[PDB]
DNA sequence: TAATAGATTAGAGCCGTTTAT
RNA sequence: AAACGGCUCUAAUCUAUUAG
């Protein structure tokens, strides 16, 4: 029988320098991190969207609930909780009425571009627009959020049935909840960061996107994006590494004034001894370089015997010195649910090239899946850095991008 | 004095209450809630409003309009209030917006609102709060934590309780003791597909690497016959899973990628004859019993297929050999459609939706059981099953998946 | 060039909304 | 594209071998 290790859950700081767990239960209980004094909304669509919105405004001002409130923390509001106000009545609304369509809207921002965070009501009468509208606003510098009428007014959209297409009866206050956290990250104030960041350690995500040959994309965790098209194969050539690796370094510095102890490049593809040595031979002597390649779905699933629910979140089978297995999902014991249907599926972390304790590197990667400020919730299956820097990648190859997260996410 | 009491119908009020009771306490008012006890109590309570109280507040919800512990202790507040002569002993929290007019408690009407916003009302309550000498001390969200994480947390934690697990890993018990590259030069036609003989053969090179002695394929190749087996290169397979054999002939990594490949033709060709059907995946073949095939649709009382409105969900699995901790069979589970429980649904979005419908309410219990299940529906003996890799020569998959257990838990929920 | 695997990888959809009350 | 998962599907690549 295999020993498991439990990796303590990671606390989050939040406002007043209060760290909890839950980043909905920290938000309500002490505040944003970051206390921005306002949400001024910028509204690009049709006079339907501009009323969808300012409705779902309306609505987010008053608390939401979810249909259980145990598991999924309800919406006290959004004054309530970010301490600042995000209204209809301080919205600019440019009226509306592939590439055609990103122009119209592209336009319709920039030439207003004064406001906090554009928000786009997409029409529900394209798989390239968000991402090519994300693109071209990368050089204006907007922070967007894209909202779809069928999901701030999801009621009033149904199929022939009746019923509505996407049911969000059961997570209202949730997808409030990620609402108010995605336009409150993109108006400026970081809701929440690493309760425990350890010193001069640097998080890289380093993904590869397949352009429709692949790129190269790496995002530095700051508790700042890297791009790159090449051949087809999930590996960096030693002067594109050299480049990435410098970047990332030097980023680094500029933030913390110091070069980081150690240096942790997380990747969903194994590095090879090319791209290794080309990492190695421009970081400092006194840096250690550690290359973790994190992998989803691999087929491992560990049943709780005993019970109907399943492994606790945070329990992770240490397989080598190097590889492991990790339940960033599972059973939260604080939400008393689970972060994942069904079963969850652990993700398998290897340290492929480089030194560092596995248990560590668990931890940080445990850490690490708090900090999605796209999603307002407990935590992530995968690490920010992979998530984060996979939206930033598909973002980027759509077609210097900006540091902030904000205008990718 | 300096206490501030809450009143709220606690079964359904809890969500609001706790927000301003931890708002409050963050603060610094001194605020007394019985959601902010454990193991509590009316003695306690009419103590509290009675003589500890200064300011008392009460959530004038629907639900929380006519309740028998919100009312009993409006009426002991009451009675402080008309001691202490305070005109504003008593602050309603007005937060439903179903409650009507006219339709609160009648000593509530006449005495701040949340309905509209949560924060707007709040600060009311503070300002009304600010404008009485109502005592407070300075803001202490330290104490907020401390009691959010004592209480409300007390019980949602993760607590020192040993816990086993049951895993996707079902351990290869044996393997053949050799793993045999028999010479076939000309009795092997080259366009001959290996994948159709009767036992799992790779071509590997000038040879067919296969755990199966070298006239097993006498029947699918007449011409294996009169084939010398001193030419045939013979491996031992603990040599090739330690890393110990490496030989110009194989990489040591090359014959695991054969072993395992063998592994799972081994698995494919059992599960013909294991009266079972199979299901093409994207990558893979799951496997799935028939309606009809098991006594009530169950093996040993777990349902390996039912119903799902006019369809039939099947449980099945598919399964991947692996050597790299150990080596063990990776049994990912399914839930494969039937119209009528034999016939499958061509359609794969159907498939699809069928499958999340079925695994909405299907849990760690409902897929280990039915994994379980299925994987000792397939044993032969009682603790293995046997892939038949040669005609004397078997590959063990245990019946028991791999074991794991951790020194932390969780409490279930109930 | 094509095929057979095993391994890695990515990308697209699609459905449910995390077992209680 | 609020989002996160669980699944399904389609591909590509690297190996090793074989047929050209
Ligand atoms: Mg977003």
């Amino acid at each position: 029988m295999k020993e498991l290790i439990y990796i303590e859950e990671p606390s989050i700081l939040f406002a007043h320098g209060q760290k909890c767990t839950d980043p909905r239960d920290g938000l309500a209980l002490f505040g944003p991190l970051n206390q921005i004094y306002g949400i001024k909304s910028g509204v690009v669509g049709t006079q339907k969207g501009l009323q969808i919105f300012k409705s779902y405004l309306d609505k987010i001002q008053k608390p939401i609930y979810n249909h259980n409130n145990i598991t999924r923390p309800m919406f006290p509001g959004f004054e309530a909780v970010f301490g600042c106000k995000w209204e209809s009545q301080n919205i600019v609304f440019k009226e509306i009425t592939t590439y055609d369509l990103v122009t119209l809207f592209n336009d319709k921002i920039i030439t207003a571009n004064r406001v906090d965070v554009w928000f786009v009501i997409v029409p529900e009468e394209d798989a390239q627009f968000h991402d090519q509208l994300k693109a071209r606003l990368l050089e204006h510098t907007i922070p967007t959020q894209i909202l779809r009428e069928s999901t701030l007014a999801w009621r009033d959209f149904k199929n022939t049935f009746g019923a509505p297409i996407r049911d969000f009866s059961k997570i209202e206050g949730h997808l409030a909840w990620t609402i108010s956290t995605a336009a409150y990250y993109k108006a400026g104030g970081k809701p929440w960061k690493l309760g425990d960041i350890r010193p001069g350690v640097c998080y890289l995500g380093l993904v590869y996107k397949k352009i429709e040959q692949n790129a190269c994309c790496a995002a530095q965790m700051f508790l700042g994006p890297w791009y790159n098209p090449e051949k087809g194969e999930y590996h960096l050539k030693p002067k594109e590494a050299k480049a990435l690796l410098t970047q990332a370094l030097e980023s680094y510095k500029e933030q913390n004034k110091s070069y980081p102890k150690e240096v942790f490049i997380h990747a969903r593809t194994r590095f090879n001894d090319e791209e290794w040595n080309a990492f190695n031979e421009v970081t400092p002597k006194n840096t250690n370089l550690v290359g973790v390649t994190i992998t989803k779905s691999k087929p491992l699933k560990l049943y709780k015997t005993e019970g109907a629910f399943p492994i606790m979140r945070g329990n992770a089978y240490i397989v080598d010195e190097k590889k492991a297995f990790l339940w960033t999902l599972g059973f939260v014991p604080k939400l008393q649910s689970t972060l994942s249907m069904e079963v969850p599926n652990p993700i398998f972390i290897e340290i492929n090239k480089g030194e560092a304790e596995i248990q560590q590197v668990l931890k940080d990667i445990l850490a690490l899946t708090k900090l999605n400020y796209n999603a307002c919730i407990y935590a992530d299956g995968e690490p920010v850095t992979l998530r984060f820097a996979n939206k930033i990648g598909e973002i980027l190859t759509a077609s210097t991008p900006p540091l902030a997260f904000k205008y990718y996410i | 004095r300096n206490k501030i009491f809450i009143s709220h119908a606690t079964p359904e009020d809890d969500d609001f209450t706790r927000w301003l009771s931890l708002k409050l306490i963050g603060l610094g008012y001194e605020v007394w809630c019985d959601i902010l006890f454990l193991d509590k109590f009316w003695s306690t309570i009419e103590k509290e409003i009675r003589e500890n109280t200064c300011k008392f507040l009460i959530v004038s919800s629907t639900a929380g309009n006519k309740r028998e512990g919100v009312l009993k202790e409006l009426a002991v507040a009451t009675k402080v209030k008309k001691h202490l002569q305070d005109d504003m002993f008593i602050i309603p929290l007005a937060i439903d917006e179903n409650l009507s007019y006219d339709d609160i408690n009648i000593e509530i009407v006449r005495l701040i609102d949340f309905k509209k916003s949560w924060a707007k009302g709040l600060q009311d309550l503070l300002d009304a709060f600010e404008k009485q000498n109502v005592p407070k001390k300075p803001p202490d969200h330290s104490k907020s934590n401390l009691l959010y994480q004592q209480i409300f947390l007390h019980d949602k934690q993760a607590i020192e309780k040993e816990e086993t697990y049951d895993s996707n890993w079902f351990p290869i018990i044996s393997f053949p003791n050799e793993l045999r590259f028999h010479r076939y030069d000309w009795r092997l036609p080259k366009q001959f597909d290996v994948r159709t003989l009767a036992f799992p053969a790779i071509r590997y090179k000038e040879y067919l690497c296969t755990f199966a002695w070298e006239y097993d394929f006498i029947h699918q190749l007449p011409k294996t016959e009169t084939y010398n087996g001193q030419e045939s290169i013979r491996i031992s397979t603990s040599d090739i899973l330690s890393g110990r054999y490496d030989t110009d002939f194989i990489r040591n990594y090359e014959c695991q990628r054969l072993i395992v490949q063998l592994i799972n033709k081994a698995f494919e060709l059992r599960m013909k004859d294991k009266n079972v059907r199979e299901y093409q995946m994207s990558k893979t073949f799951a496997y799935w019993i028939e309606k009809g095939k098991l006594e009530k649709d169950k093996f040993e009382k777990i349902k390996l297929v039912g119903k799902q409105k006019n369809k039939y969900w099947h449980f099945g699995i598919s399964a991947a050999g692996k050597l790299y901790p150990s080596p063990v069979l990776m049994v990912s589970s399914h839930i494969i459609f039937t119209m009528d429980g034999i016939n499958l649904i061509k359609s794969k979005s159907i498939q699809h939706s069928s499958r999340r419908k079925q695994g909405k309410n299907w849990w760690n219990d409902k897929w280990r059981e039915k994994l379980l299940a299925f994987i000792r529906f397939l044993s032969d003996d009682q603790n293995a099953i046997y892939l038949n890799v040669g005609s004397e020569e078997k590959i063990l998959i245990s019946n028991k998946p791999l074991k794991f257990f951790g020194k932390m838990s969780y409490v279930t929920p109930s």
